[PDB]
């Protein structure tokens, strides 16, 4: 089992935000980033450390290497207000990260 | 000026072309090599077995 | 008659009472290497009687629920006499091959094996994110056996050995494009493969490259009525042809 | 390239038997339909010209695409050269074990406008730079790096609005032929890397912008297209049946041989 | 500067062009050629090699080897039907994932005669006779042994040669046929019928089997290359 | 193409339930299918998967005894049958399609399974 540590972030409109999660050991750049919408729908944004899925806006970007990895949004909007997870894909079995909610500043 | 003259693919008429670059690895595609050697996969046997006589004598 | 072959090389001979014709590679015969093709700066050596004799691997027992067995070819002979000695002492080399598998039974049994040899046979691990270790790919002059089921995911470095996918993810019905032969117990008794040296490079090190792989797959399950012998073995015999070496260095 | 035709026959009855064969010897029999029933002598004019190896291969195909953003630190893309990232071309090339061919290369470049914030932006024409690096050369790390001098490394500059560029690369390999499969290791202890990834060392490709971020950012997108010429193949291979999983290896999930029907006699 | 006019159709990029390009490696020295055994030079050399067809698709044998085995046993009465399937080498799932079916999925049009090799993998003391029948379309699938003998057929008897071949001829109103399923260019059905029973002595299992093969003859030709519908990919492999 | 689950259910503690995951728009026997479980105050947890081409199952070590992964080739759906239901099982369940390598592209709409008295 690979431990996936990650908690709750608040920010205003149109700012640069970042989410970071690390693993228990090195995963060698096998990471994904999912988004669970508030109504209960789930889709995939970045199917690697950096490469975006087809069909999502280009505002999202991911970086990091080794143990520490970061997910960055340059400009925050209304449709992005959801939770996000990271999930390893290196060793059996697949372990998911914790929840990380987004919310308005004031 | 070189200008080899070969025929075109047709049904049951020529064209000219000159190589402009001096290396040979920049010419056009071949597209016209029609050789068939089926025996090296269909008949991979030391002794030939004819179709009219039985195989296991 | 055409049923009888007589195969003699060096100091050992194999004769059989009935067998089919011999299938020879892709249409060529194994040869020595000509001066226009070489890239080894030094003169090679050719023992050619101390290597061109027959060898016998370990026999396995064909049962009813047999899945299939394989061997990595220029690795299982690495303790087989002076060929095993000469493989340890050089850097390069190229070999031909003659393969003769035999298995006999009465006229009262049923079954039909398939013997094929495949060049450049990669395998797939159980876990998709890794590659399996050395010891699971081959044994020293022993067979690694397939399974009729699926190897689980929890294993770290083990070869996925599902029979109908042949370890390479291909359809085993299409496997007859490689040089192959059939052993049907109704009419045939043994098979003979003659294979030339197949590589992109004219010479190779044998320790870190297996350029040939032998597979044996039972399509028809072995079946018999009660009263016959239930214990039926399968033996293989492997002999190289026109081998040579270069680059004499220490033993490893 | 005319295919052969068939000849007529008469009613025959002898113990010359072509129909009974022996498939145990591993030999595909060479019977003709003029030996199982009476047929007419027909003239034929079909060819096999569209089934040659060249016509099967000399058609272009995308292998990769990448992006980069102009107004960013280290906005530039890189890509290790390999042909096992797209399922269409990889499945086609795994029909043959050893391939030796000539290569031709093309690019196509699109652009896009980013959601900027400046008032009344209007960009001039943009140009892009593609630099090839052989395995062992220096590496760039930013947009104004000294690696972009292109002293000896072959490169190309291209402008939007004109035709797509095109170059040609001859057969570059250490051996005599590219190999689609390599069963072996790198180390002589038979450890570490195992598979085709050991030989796959051909260099890398870097793309970058030429102009600057004037007032509003621009995200571009390139696509690379391979097209082989003068192909020669050896040792045909049964086709890959199941799905592909990875790029460095050949691992796979087990799957059935085909989809099934309801009966052995159904139609 | 010569007076010339730009024709329509320039500055385009075709997927199947043929031109000359300037090299990027000036005066590159290529590694010399090598005599590698087994150089293929046309695709029809693969298409002549026979392959074992998965006939026994009964929803559980596809993840096994039993998809290739055709169960044949001794009966009490006569006239039973062994199997039957339509002959569409690019449309039917039975001939789909075989080697001839795979090459046919890369094209649209095809013609030529098809061999059908059959090997009886039974005992040496077993004996039987069979009716391998082919029917051209126009009527339905034949339902009795009497109806199938009006088609083009051969009566194979097992013997010392444990093999047999059927050669279905090329009977078509068109010069070529589609690999895609259609009413207009159907090809008919192939069936196999118990001509006699299966004679077995004592102390022998009564359950034999037969294997099947499928290959093309020398008159085979394809046309109009297309892109195959089997594999599918969403994200990049890495 | 989409993945369609069943509705929300309710069961006695200790009983059994069976849901469904209706797959459409793509060939059913080709790809695999998985099942994950998200408790409402927790993250996500993987349970197991089932290959419909071979009917092969494999669980996680937390659910090695409880769940049964079944699927039928006819209706192109899969059932996840839980056994000996307790109050730990009050969560939301998803069924998803594994990607080319390790990702999860298409996701169902999710259903709620609760136990009570």
């Amino acid at each position: 089992d690979i431990q996936m540590t990650q908690s709750s972030l608040s920010a205003s409109l149109g700012d640069r935000v970042t989410i970071s999660c690390r693993a228990s050991q090195d995963i060698s750049n096998y990471l994904n980033w999912y988004q669970q919408k508030p109504d209960g729908s789930v889709k995939l944004l970045i199917y690697y450390t950096s490469t975006l899925h087809s069909g999502v806006p280009s505002r999202f970007s991911g970086s990091g290497s080794g143990t520490d990895y970061s997910l960055t949004i340059n400009s925050l909007e209304q449709e992005d207000i959801a939770t996000y997870f990271c999930q390893q894909g290196n060793t059996f079995p697949f372990t998911f990260g914790g929840g990380t909610k987004l919310e308005i500043r004031r | 000026m070189g200008a080899q003259v070969s025929t075109q693919k047709t049904g049951a008429i020529h064209y000219t072309n000159i190589n402009y670059y001096k290396d040979a690895a920049s010419n056009s595609a071949n597209r016209q090599d029609f050789t068939q050697d089926p025996g090296k996969f269909t008949e991979p046997v030391k002794d030939i077995m004819v179709k009219t006589m039985p195989a296991l004598n | 008659s055409d049923r009888v072959r007589s195969i003699t090389l060096g100091n050992s001979t194999i004769t059989t009472q009935e067998c089919a014709n011999v299938v020879v590679g892709y249409g060529v015969w194994p040869e020595y290497l000509k001066d226009n093709e070489a890239t080894a700066e030094d003169q090679p050596t050719q023992p050619d009687v101390a290597t061109c004799r027959f060898y016998t691997l370990e026999s396995v027992q064909w049962m009813k629920n047999s899945a299939g067995w394989w061997w990595k070819l220029p690795d299982a002979l690495s303790q087989m006499g002076l060929f095993g000695q000469n493989m340890q002492y050089h850097y390069l080399g190229r070999t031909g091959y003659t393969i003769h598998v035999q298995c006999n039974a009465s006229k009262f049994h049923q079954g039909c094996l398939l013997v094929v040899c495949v060049p450049e046979a990669e395998m797939g691990c159980s876990n998709l994110n890794n590659t399996p270790e050395f010891s699971e790919l081959s044994g020293g002059d022993s067979a690694r056996m397939f399974t009729d089921t699926q190897v689980g995911e929890s294993n770290a470095k083990k070869v996925q050995t599902a029979v109908w996918n042949a370890g390479m993810g291909v359809g085993v019905g299409n496997l007859t494009i490689f040089p192959h032969q059939w052993i049907n117990l109704r009419t045939n008794n043994s098979a003979t493969l003659v294979m030339p040296y197949i590589n992109s490079v004219p010479m190779d090190n044998m320790f870190r490259h297996n350029n040939l792989t032998l597979m044996i797959i039972p399509f028809v399950p072995l079946n018999y009525s009660e009263g016959s012998s239930p214990y039926v073995p399968i033996t293989v015999t492997i002999a190289p042809m026109c081998a040579e070496y270069n680059g004499l260095r220490l033993a490893s | 390239a005319r295919v052969a035709d068939t000849i007529s026959s008469r009613p025959t009855n002898s113990e010359s038997i072509p129909a009974l064969t022996a498939a145990e010897t591993g030999h595909t029999s060479q019977v003709v339909p003029s030996d199982t029933m009476q047929t007419r002598h027909v003239k034929n004019y079909h060819s096999r010209s569209e089934s040659s190896i060249e016509n099967f291969l000399c058609r272009s195909a995308c292998v990769y695409y990448a992006t980069y953003t102009n107004n960013s630190k280290k906005g530039f893309a890189e890509w290790v050269i390999n042909t096992r990232q797209v399922a269409q071309l990889r499945r086609k090339l795994e029909l043959f074990t050893y391939l030796r061919f000539d290569l031709e290369l093309t690019f196509v470049i699109t652009s896009a406008q980013q959601p900027s914030t400046a008032s009344s932006v209007d960009a001039p024409v943009q140009t892009h730079q593609i630099m090839y690096v052989p395995p062992g050369g220096p590496v760039p790390t930013k947009v104004k790096d000294y690696a972009w001098q292109t002293s000896t490394n072959p490169s190309v500059f291209w402008t939007e609005g004109n035709a797509p560029p095109r170059m040609s690369i001859p057969f570059i390999s250490i051996g005599n032929a590219y190999s689609c499969f390599y069963d072996g290791w790198t180390q002589f202890s038979r450890n570490g890397v195992y598979g085709i990834n050991t030989l796959n060392n051909m260099g890398t490709l870097y793309m970058r912008h030429v102009n600057e971020a004037g007032q509003g950012p621009i995200k571009s997108t390139v696509r690379i297209y391979f097209k082989p010429k003068h192909v020669k193949a050896w040792v045909p291979r049964p086709p890959r049946l199941c799905q592909y999983e990875k790029q460095k290896n050949v691992n796979f999930s087990p799957i059935g041989v085909t989809t099934s029907r309801t009966d052995i006699i159904t139609t | 500067g010569l007076p010339v006019m730009t024709t329509p159709g320039s500055t385009q990029f075709l997927t199947s062009d043929d031109f000359q390009s300037p090299s990027a490696m000036p005066q590159f020295d290529v590694t010399p050629e090598m005599q590698i055994p087994g150089r293929v030079n046309n695709l029809m050399e693969i298409a002549e090699v026979d392959s074992v067809v998965p006939v026994n698709n009964t929803e559980d044998n596809v993840s096994s080897l039993k998809a290739y085995q055709i169960p044949v046993q001794s009966n009490s009465d006569n006239g039973k039907q062994v199997f039957g399937f339509p002959l569409q080498p690019g449309a039917n799932n039975v001939l789909n994932r075989t080697l001839l079916g795979e090459i046919l999925n890369y094209y649209t049009h095809w013609s030529g005669s098809i061999k059908l090799t059959f090997m009886f993998c039974g005992s040496a003391m077993a004996t039987g006779k069979f009716l391998l029948a082919y029917s051209p379309p126009g009527a339905g699938v034949p339902k009795n042994r009497k109806d199938a003998m009006l088609g083009t057929h051969v009566i194979w008897d097992v013997g010392l040669q444990s093999s047999c071949v059927l050669c279905v001829p090329w009977i078509s109103q068109t010069h070529y046929r589609y690999v895609v399923e259609d009413e207009y260019t159907a090809a008919g059905y192939v069936t196999c019928w118990y001509q006699t029973n299966i004679v077995v002595p004592a102390d022998v299992q009564s359950s034999c089997d037969i294997l099947c093969f499928v290959s093309a003859c020398n008159d085979f030709s394809v046309r109009m290359l297309k892109d195959t519908p089997f594999i599918r990919q969403d994200t990049f492999y890495q | 193409v989409q993945l369609q689950q069943s509705a929300a259910e309710l069961a006695r503690p200790g009983a059994s339930v069976k849901m469904s995951c209706k797959a459409s728009g793509y060939t059913f026997t080709t790809y695999t299918m998985h099942w994950v479980k998200q408790r409402p105050g927790q993250g996500l947890e993987w349970i197991g998967y089932i290959n419909p081409s071979s009917r092969y199952t494999e669980y996680n070590q937390k659910f090695k005894d409880k769940t049964t992964l079944t699927a039928d080739k006819s209706s192109s759906t899969a059932y996840m049958q839980l056994s000996s239901l307790t109050f730990e099982d009050s969560a939301v369940y998803y069924c998803a399609r594994r990607s080319e390598a390790d990702r999860f592209v298409y996701w169902g709409q999710g259903t709620l399974v609760t136990v009570s008295a």
